[PDB]
């Protein structure tokens, strides 16, 4: 089983994508049913996601953290590997998903690749695949070595500015005003720019979130 | 009202959120 601590996958069961996280706690519940194995429950908290903070997640949703990529050359039909996609915008980066390879192709413009991508829902056929070069094989339970050396992989919303760095003030991503990232609870969201602002640095500040519909800021005539 | 926090909870919805900031104009 994993250990406490390791660097591993966990799959958001909405969406079928994969995401970075770290193992916090183990919990060994016993078996509803005669000759079935212990059910093993993982304390997880995500590396970007912290805000969800830590999640109760079944072995299923849990893998060893991807960290061998597979290369062009290499990858062959019929293939199941971890790889990039956006189902909002296909041409731009997305979320990590699992997929088997259907279709592969060099043409004198630039080499195809597609995929069947497995989402929350069920599969999507011979999807365009554009991040090529980054494709995962998936750690095989039994196999491999604990992790305790991350191998990052570049995902779908990340900030250009600030480039998601917590230790970064930045007026995109957080508060318009401040730029700080802490109390977001306290952190209204303009519904027409979609601009955060912490409620004290408001002028004048409020002293908690206000109970109506749309809220809009002072620019968007608010 | 909206908050950033139940933004970055949804991955997609904070996905959606700065491409709405970054192509506005
Ligand atoms: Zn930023
Ligand atoms: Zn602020
Ligand atoms: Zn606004
Ligand atoms: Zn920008």
């Amino acid at each position: 089983l994993y250990k406490v601590n390791e660097y591993v996958d966990a799959r958001d069961t909405n969406m079928g994508a994969w995401f970075e996280a770290q193992v916090v706690r183990v919990t060994r519940k016993a078996p509803s049913r005669p000759a079935l194995e212990e059910d093993v429950i993982y304390h997880v908290k995500y590396d970007d996601y912290p805000e969800n903070g830590v999640v109760q997640m079944n072995s299923r949703d849990v893998r060893a953290r991807a960290r061998t990529i597979i290369k062009w050359q290499d990858l062959e039909v019929g293939q199941v590997v971890m790889l990039n996609y956006n189902p909002d915008n296909p041409k731009e980066r997305g979320f990590w998903y699992d997929a088997e390879i259907s279709r592969k192709r060099e043409t004198r413009t630039a080499r195809e690749l597609y995929a069947n991508v497995v989402l929350g829902d069920d599969s999507l056929n011979d999807c365009r695949i554009i991040f090529v070069d980054e494709v995962f094989k998936i750690e095989r339970p039994g196999e491999g070595s604990p992790m305790v050396n991350p191998m990052r992989r570049k995902s779908g919303p990340s900030c250009k500015h600030c480039k998601d760095d917590v230790n970064r003030l930045c007026r995109v991503c957080a508060c318009h005003l401040c730029g700080g990232r802490q109390d977001p609870d306290k952190q209204l969201m303009c519904d027409e720019c979609d601009m955060a602002f912490h409620i004290y640095c408001l002028d004048p500040p409020l002293s908690s979130v206000p109970s109506e519909d749309e809220w809009y800021c002072p620019e968007c005539r608010n | 009202v909206r908050t950033l926090l139940s933004v970055l909870k949804d991955p997609i919805a904070k996905m959606r959120r700065l491409v709405r900031i970054e192509q506005r104009q």
